[PDB]
C-alpha cells in the first residue's frame, strides 16, 4: 500500500519557538516542558510553557476547591476506607439539597448542604476560566471567536446548573456529583417529562451532534488527502489559495452539489457545534416551567 | 405559548444562517465562468457578499476578497465534444503544461514567513541546530522510483520551523543536481525510500528551485502538483 | 455552470469500469460509472418508498414507515407485505452507498489527492451495515432491526435500548460516546481559533500559523499544532462510531441481562467483595 498521513514517518526538533509577544506579560510565562517523543507522530512534540496569571491562579485554584469536595464526600461514604473508595467509587453520589429547603442558603451541611458549597466553587472556576480565554485572545489580538464559542457550552451548563433550577425553586432539580448518580439523573429526566426524542431541541440539538461528527469528520478526510499540496497549514491558503484549497472544494462540488472556500468551511462547522449546547441549553430550560410534559406537544403543537 | 414560537423563531436563525454562511463561502470560485470564461446562464439564487479587507503579514501587501479573479496564465485543453460539461483532452504534455491531476497555481513568488520574520520554510543543512530525534533518518537513502531504478539519494531534510515537522527531501539526481520531494507522498523503510507517484526518467521534468535555501509558495504548487499528476499518466511503466 | 478554476482540471480518463463512457459531467455535478449506479439503485429505492407508503394508507412522513420482517419469519425470504419490502429495499438503499463511495473514488482518481474520504465514509457505512446486516442475523431474525420510518425508528431505539435497563451503563456506549462529545469540542476550538486568528481585532495584521499554537500554550500549555489537530479530528470522530457499531453488535449476541448488571464484575472482586460500608455492604 502507501502512506496514509496519520503518522509522520519522521520527527525532528530544535529549541522551542517560545511563541510571540505582542503586549503579553511574559514576566509570567514559565519554563518549557520535556518532549514526549510520541505526542509527535501527530501534532508538535513540544510542550509548555503557559501563562500563570492573576486569573491563571484563581481559575485552576478554585477549580480544585471543587474536586476536593468530590474527594471529601467520597472519603466519607467510603468510610475513610481505601478499598471502598475504589470498589463503590462510582456509585458514590452527593445529590442536591431536597425540595423542602428550596431557594435557601441555610441547608445543613451533611444533608444536601454540601452540594451548595461545592457548586459555588464550580462557577468561580468556569467564569474565572472562560473569562481568561479572552485575555489570551486579546494580548495576542485575535477575534473573540474562541472566547465566544465557549459561552456556547456554558449555556447548556448554566441551564442545568443554576438557570432552570431558579424558575423551579428546588435546588434538587439539578444534577449531582458522582459517576452513575447523574447518569440516572438523566434517565430519570427523560421520564418526569415523558419521552425526550419528542423535543425539537433534542431532535435538533441531537441533529447537531451529528454534523459536528460528519462535518468535522469530513474536514480531516478532506484537508489530509491533499496535504501533498500545502494542504496542512490552512492560513496561507486563504491569503493565496493553491491547488490545495482548489482541488479541495473541487471534489465536493463534483460530489454533493457545491462547497465552501477555505475561510468559509471553518465558519461552517464552527456554528454547527456551538449550536448543540445552544439548542440543548434551550431544549431543557423549558421542561419544568413551560411544558410539564412532552408527549403532550407531539400531538398539540400549541 | 412560548413553546410554539421558540421552535420557529429558530428556523430563522437557521435559514437566516444557511445564508450568512453560504454567502461568505463564495469569495473564491464564483461567479461562474462558462465553457469559455464568460459569465454563464442561471447564476445560483445567491448573491455575492460585501468584499472584505485582509491585512496581510508584515505589510507585505493586502488582499481584498472576493475580487478580480483572473486566470493569471494559459491552459492546454481543447474540448473533444460539443455540449456543456464533457471532458477536455490535453494538448501535448499535461504535466509540464501544468494541467489535470498535475495542475498547479497562481500564488505569489515568495516563501511563507513565520510570525518572527525570517523565511518560514527552511532546509536542515541550515536549520538552527536540527537533529533528527527518532524515526528513520534518510540522509543517505538511495530513493527509488516506481518503474524500478535508482534515481537519487537523500541529502537533506526540509522542515517548517514553528511547526517543526518533516516537510521535504532534497535528492541529487544522475547529474549532481538537486530536486525536491513531497514528504507526504513517499515511503521510507529500512534502507530504501520509494516514490509511489513517479518513475526514474520522470524525475527529469521535475520543476526546480531558484535558491536551494528558500523556496516560495508558488514553486511549491508547481512541484507538488506535478508529482501528483503522475499518479495517472506515469502508470504504464510501474 | 463552473467555478473560475474548474476548467483546468476537467480531463478524461479516470474510471474504474467503462472508460471514457460514463465519464462526463452534469452542470456542476459529476457522474462516473457509479454516477449511474448511485441512481439506478437509489431510485429503485424511492420506487418502493411510495409503493409501501400507499399500502400503508397515508402519505404524511411524520408516520410513513415500512417495517422490518416482524420478529417471526426468521432468516428466510418474505411476502411483499411485512418485511418483504423492508428487505429488498434495505439491499438497494445499501447498494447506493457502495456506489456513493465508489463514485467518490473516481473523484479522487481524477484529482488524485489523498483518499481520506472514500474511507471516512466506510465507517458510517458499517455503522449502518452492523445495525441491519450483522447485529440482526447474529441475534435471531431481521425483525430486531430498525424501521425505515421517521418517527418509528425513533421508537426503535427508545425501545430496544431500555430492553436492557438504562443504557448509559453500556461501557461500549458511554466510551463510544465520549469519543463523540469531545470531537465536537474539537471542531469547537478549531474553527473558533483558526477563525479567531483570521479576522483578528478590527484593525491589526492578520495573524499567523504561529500565533495559533501560542494561544493554547499560553492557555492549556500545548498545541497539537496544525496538521496535528487535523487528524485528531478525523480519528477522534471515526472512532466514536467504530466504538458504537460495537456496543450494539454486542448487546444481545453475547450480553442479554440488563447492562447495568455487568457493573459487578468489579464491585464483587476478591480483595474487597464482602467488606462493610459504602453502598453495597
Ligand atoms: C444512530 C442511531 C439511530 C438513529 C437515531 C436517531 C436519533 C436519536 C435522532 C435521529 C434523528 C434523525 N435521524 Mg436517525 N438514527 C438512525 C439512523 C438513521 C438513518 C439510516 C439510513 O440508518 C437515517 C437517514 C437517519 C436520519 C435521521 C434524520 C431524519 C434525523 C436527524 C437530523 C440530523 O441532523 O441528522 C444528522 C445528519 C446530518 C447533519 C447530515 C445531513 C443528513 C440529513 C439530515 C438527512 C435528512 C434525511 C431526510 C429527512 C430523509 C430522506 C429520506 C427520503 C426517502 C428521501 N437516521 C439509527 C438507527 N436519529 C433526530 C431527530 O430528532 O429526528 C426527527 C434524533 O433525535
Ligand atoms: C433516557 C435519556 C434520554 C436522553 C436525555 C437527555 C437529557 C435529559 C439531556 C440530553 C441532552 C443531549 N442529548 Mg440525549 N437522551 C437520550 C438519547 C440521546 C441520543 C440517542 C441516539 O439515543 C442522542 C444522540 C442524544 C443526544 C443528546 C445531545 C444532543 C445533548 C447533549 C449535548 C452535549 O454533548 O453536551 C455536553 C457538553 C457540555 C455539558 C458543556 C458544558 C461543559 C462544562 C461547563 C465544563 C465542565 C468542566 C470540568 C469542571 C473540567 C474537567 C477537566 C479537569 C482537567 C478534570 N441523546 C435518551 C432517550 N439528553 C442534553 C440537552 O442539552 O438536551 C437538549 C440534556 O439535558
Ligand atoms: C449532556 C447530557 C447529560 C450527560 C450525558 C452523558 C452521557 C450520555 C455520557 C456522559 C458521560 C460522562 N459525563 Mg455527563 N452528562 C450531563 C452532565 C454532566 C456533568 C454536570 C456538572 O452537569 C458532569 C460533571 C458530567 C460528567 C461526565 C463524565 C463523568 C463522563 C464523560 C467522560 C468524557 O467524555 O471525558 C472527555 C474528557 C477530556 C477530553 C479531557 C481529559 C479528561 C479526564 C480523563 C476526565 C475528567 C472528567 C470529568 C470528571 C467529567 C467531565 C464531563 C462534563 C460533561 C464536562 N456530565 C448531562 C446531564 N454524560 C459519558 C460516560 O462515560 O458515562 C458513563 C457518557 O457516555
Ligand atoms: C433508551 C435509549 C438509550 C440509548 C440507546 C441507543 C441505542 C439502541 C443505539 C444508540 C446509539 C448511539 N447513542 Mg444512545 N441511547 C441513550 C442515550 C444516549 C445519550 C444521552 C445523553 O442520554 C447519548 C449522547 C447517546 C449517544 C449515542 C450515539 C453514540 C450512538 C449513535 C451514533 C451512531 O452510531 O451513528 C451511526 C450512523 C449511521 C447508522 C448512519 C450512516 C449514514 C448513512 C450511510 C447515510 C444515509 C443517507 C440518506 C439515505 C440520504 C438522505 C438524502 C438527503 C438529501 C440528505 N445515547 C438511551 C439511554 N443509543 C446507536 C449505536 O451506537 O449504534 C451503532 C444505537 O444503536
Ligand atoms: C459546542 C460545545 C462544545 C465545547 C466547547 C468548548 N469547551 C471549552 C471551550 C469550548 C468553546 C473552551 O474555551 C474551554 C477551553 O479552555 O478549552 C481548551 C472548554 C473546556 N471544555 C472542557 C471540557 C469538556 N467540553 C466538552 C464538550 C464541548 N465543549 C462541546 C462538544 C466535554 C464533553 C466530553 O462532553 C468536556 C469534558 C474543559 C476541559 C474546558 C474548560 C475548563 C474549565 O472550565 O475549567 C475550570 C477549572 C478547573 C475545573 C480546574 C481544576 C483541574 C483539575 C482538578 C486539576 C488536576 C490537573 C492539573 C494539570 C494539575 C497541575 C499540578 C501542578 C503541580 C503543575
Ligand atoms: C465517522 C462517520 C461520520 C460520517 C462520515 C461521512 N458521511 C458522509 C461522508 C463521510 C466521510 C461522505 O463522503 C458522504 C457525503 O457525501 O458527505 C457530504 C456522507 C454522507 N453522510 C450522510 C448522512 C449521515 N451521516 C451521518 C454520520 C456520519 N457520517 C458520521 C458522524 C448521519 C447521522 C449519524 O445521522 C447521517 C444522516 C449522507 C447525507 C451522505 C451520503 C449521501 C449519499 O450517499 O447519497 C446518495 C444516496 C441516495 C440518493 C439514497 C436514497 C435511498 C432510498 C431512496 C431509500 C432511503 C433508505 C434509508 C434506510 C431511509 C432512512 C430513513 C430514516 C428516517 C430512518
Ligand atoms: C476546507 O475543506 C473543505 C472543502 O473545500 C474548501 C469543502 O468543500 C467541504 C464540503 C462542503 C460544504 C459546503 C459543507 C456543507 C455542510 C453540510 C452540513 C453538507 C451536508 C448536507 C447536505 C444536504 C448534503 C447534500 C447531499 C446530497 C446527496 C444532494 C443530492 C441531491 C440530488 C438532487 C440527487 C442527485 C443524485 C446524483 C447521484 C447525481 C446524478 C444526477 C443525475 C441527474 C444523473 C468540506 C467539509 C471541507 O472541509
Ligand atoms: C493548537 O491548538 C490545539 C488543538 O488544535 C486546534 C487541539 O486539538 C488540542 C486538544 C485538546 C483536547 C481538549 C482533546 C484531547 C487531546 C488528545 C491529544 C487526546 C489523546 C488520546 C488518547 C486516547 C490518549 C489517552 C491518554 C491521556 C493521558 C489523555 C489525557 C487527556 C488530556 C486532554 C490531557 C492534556 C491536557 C491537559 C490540560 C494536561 C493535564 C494533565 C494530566 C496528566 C491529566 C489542544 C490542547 C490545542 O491547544
Ligand atoms: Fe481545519
Ligand atoms: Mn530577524
Amino acid at each position: 500500500a502507501e502512506y496514509q498521513n496519520i503518522f509522520s514517518q519522521v520527527q525532528v526538533r530544535g529549541p522551542a519557538d517560545l511563541g510571540m509577544t505582542e503586549d503579553v506579560n511574559l514576566a509570567n510565562r514559565s519554563g518549557v516542558g520535556p518532549f514526549s517523543t510520541l505526542l509527535g507522530w501527530f501534532g508538535n512534540a513540544q510542550l509548555g510553557p503557559i501563562y500563570l496569571g492573576s486569573l491563571g491562579v484563581l481559575s485552576l485554584f478554585s477549580g480544585l476547591m471543587w474536586f476536593f469536595t468530590i474527594g471529601i464526600w467520597f472519603w466519607y461514604q467510603a468510610g475513610w476506607n481505601p478499598a471502598v473508595f475504589l470498589r463503590d467509587l462510582f456509585f458514590f453520589s452527593l445529590e442536591p439539597p431536597a425540595p423542602e429547603y428550596g431557594l435557601s442558603f441555610a441547608a445543613p451541611l451533611k444533608e444536601g448542604g454540601l452540594w451548595l458549597i461545592a457548586s459555588f466553587f464550580m462557577f468561580v472556576a468556569v467564569w474565572s476560566w472562560w473569562g481568561r480565554t479572552y485575555l489570551r485572545a486579546q494580548a495576542l489580538g485575535m477575534g473573540k471567536h474562541t472566547a465566544w464559542a465557549f459561552l456556547s457550552a456554558i449555556w447548556l451548563w448554566m441551564v442545568l446548573g443554576f438557570i432552570r433550577p431558579i424558575l423551579m425553586g428546588s435546588w434538587s432539580e439539578a444534577v449531582p456529583y458522582g459517576i452513575f448518580s447523574h447518569l440516572d439523573w438523566t434517565n430519570n429526566f427523560s421520564l418526569v417529562h415523558g419521552n425526550l426524542f419528542y423535543n425539537p431541541f433534542h431532535g435538533l440539538s441531537i441533529a447537531f451532534l451529528y454534523g459536528s461528527a460528519l462535518l468535522f469528520a469530513m474536514h480531516g478526510a478532506t484537508i489530509l488527502a491533499v496535504s501533498r499540496f500545502g494542504g496542512e497549514r490552512e492560513l496561507e491558503q486563504i491569503a493565496d489559495r493553491g491547488t490545495a484549497a482548489e482541488r479541495a472544494a473541487l471534489f465536493w462540488r463534483w460530489t454533493m452539489g457545491f462547497n465552501a472556500t477555505m475561510e468559509g468551511i471553518h465558519r461552517w462547522a464552527i456554528w454547527m457545534a456551538v449550536l448543540v449546547t445552544l439548542t440543548g441549553g434551550i431544549g431543557i430550560l423549558l421542561s419544568g416551567t413551560v411544558v410539564d410534559n412532552w408527549y403532550v406537544w407531539g400531538q398539540n403543537h400549541g | 405559548d412560548l413553546a410554539s414560537l421558540a421552535i420557529y423563531s429558530f428556523w430563522i436563525f437557521l435559514a437566516g444562517l444557511i445564508y450568512y454562511l453560504q454567502t461568505e463561502n463564495m469569495r473564491e470560485g464564483y461567479p461562474l465562468e462558462n465553457e469559455d470564461g464568460t459569465p454563464a446562464a442561471n447564476q445560483g439564487p445567491f448573491p455575492l457578499p460585501k468584499p472584505k479587507t485582509f491585512i496581510l503579514p508584515h505589510g507585505r501587501g493586502t488582499l481584498t476578497v472576493p475580487g478580480p479573479e483572473s486566470e493569471d496564465r494559459p491552459i492546454a485543453l481543447a474540448r473533444t465534444a460539443v455540449s456543456e460539461g464533457f471532458p477536455h483532452a490535453p494538448t501535448g504534455d499535461p504535466m509540464k503544461d501544468g494541467v489535470g491531476p498535475a495542475s498547479w497555481v497562481a500564488r505569489r513568488d515568495l516563501p511563507e514567513l513565520d510570525g518572527h520574520g525570517h523565511n518560514k520554510i527552511k532546509p536542515m543543512k541550515a536549520a538552527a541546530g536540527f537533529h533528527v530525534s527518532a524515526g528513520k533518518n534518510p540522509i543517505g537513502l538511495p530513493v527509488r522510483g516506481c518503474d524500478l531504478e535508482i534515481a537519487g539519494k537523500v541529502v537533506d531534510i526540509w522542515v517548517d520551523i514553528p511547526e517543526q515537522m518533516a516537510r521535504f527531501l532534497e535528492v541529487e539526481l544522475k547529474d549532481g543536481s538537486t530536486r525536491l520531494l513531497p514528504m507526504q507522498m513517499v515511503k521510507v523503510q529500512s534502507n530504501r525510500v520509494h516514490v509511489n507517484a513517479l518513475s526514474s526518467d520522470l524525475f527529469a521534468g521535475i520543476p526546480t528551485i531558484k535558491s536551494p535555501t528558500e523556496v516560495t509558495l508558488l514553486e511549491e504548487d508547481k512541484i507538488c502538483g506535478y508529482v501528483a499528476g503522475g499518479l495517472m499518466y506515469a502508470a504504464p511503466k510501474r | 455552470a463552473l467555478l473560475s478554476f474548474e476548467r483546468k482540471y476537467r480531463v478524461p480518463g479516470g474510471t474504474l469500469v467503462g472508460g471514457n463512457l460514463f465519464d462526463f459531467w452534469v452542470g456542476p455535478f459529476y457522474v462516473g460509472f457509479f454516477g449511474v449506479a448511485t441512481f439506478f439503485f437509489a431510485a429503485l429505492g424511492i420506487i418502493l418508498i411510495a409503493w409501501s407508503a400507499v399500502l400503508q394508507g397515508t402519505w404524511n412522513p411524520q408516520l410513513i414507515s415500512v417495517y422490518p420482517p416482524a420478529l417471526e419469519y426468521g432468516l428466510g425470504g418474505a411476502p411483499l407485505a411485512k418485511g418483504g419490502l423492508w428487505q429488498i429495499i434495505t439491499i438497494c438503499a445499501t447498494g447506493a452507498f457502495v456506489s456513493w463511495a465508489l463514485r467518490e473514488v473516481e473523484i479522487c482518481r481524477k484529482l488524485g489527492i489523498g483518499y481520506h474520504i472514500p474511507f471516512a465514509f466506510a465507517f458510517a457505512i458499517l455503522a449502518y451495515l452492523t445495525l441491519v446486516l450483522f447485529r440482526p442475523v447474529m441475534m435471531g431474525a431481521w425483525g430486531y432491526a430498525f424501521p425505515y420510518g421517521i418517527w418509528t425508528h425513533l421508537d426503535w431505539v427508545s425501545n430496544t435500548g431500555y430492553t436492557y435497563g438504562n443504557f448509559h451503563y453500556n461501557p461500549a456506549h458511554m466510551i463510544a460516546i465520549s469519543f463523540f462529545f469531545t470531537n465536537a469540542l474539537a471542531l469547537a476550538l478549531h474553527g473558533a481559533l483558526v477563525l479567531s486568528a483570521a479576522n483578528p481585532e478590527k484593525g491589526k495584521e492578520m495573524r499567523t500559523p504561529d500565533h495559533e499554537d501560542t494561544f493554547f500554550r499560553d492557555l492549556v500549555g500545548y498545541s497539537i499544532g496544525t496538521l496535528g489537530i487535523h487528524r485528531l479530528g478525523l480519528l477522534l470522530s471515526l472512532s466514536a462510531v467504530f466504538f458504537s457499531a460495537l456496543c450494539m453488535i454486542i448487546t444481545g449476541t453475547i450480553w442479554f441481562d440488563q447492562w447495568v448488571d455487568w457493573w459487578q464484575w468489579w464491585v464483587k472482586l476478591p480483595w474487597w467483595a464482602n467488606i462493610p460500608g459504602g453502598i453495597n455492604g
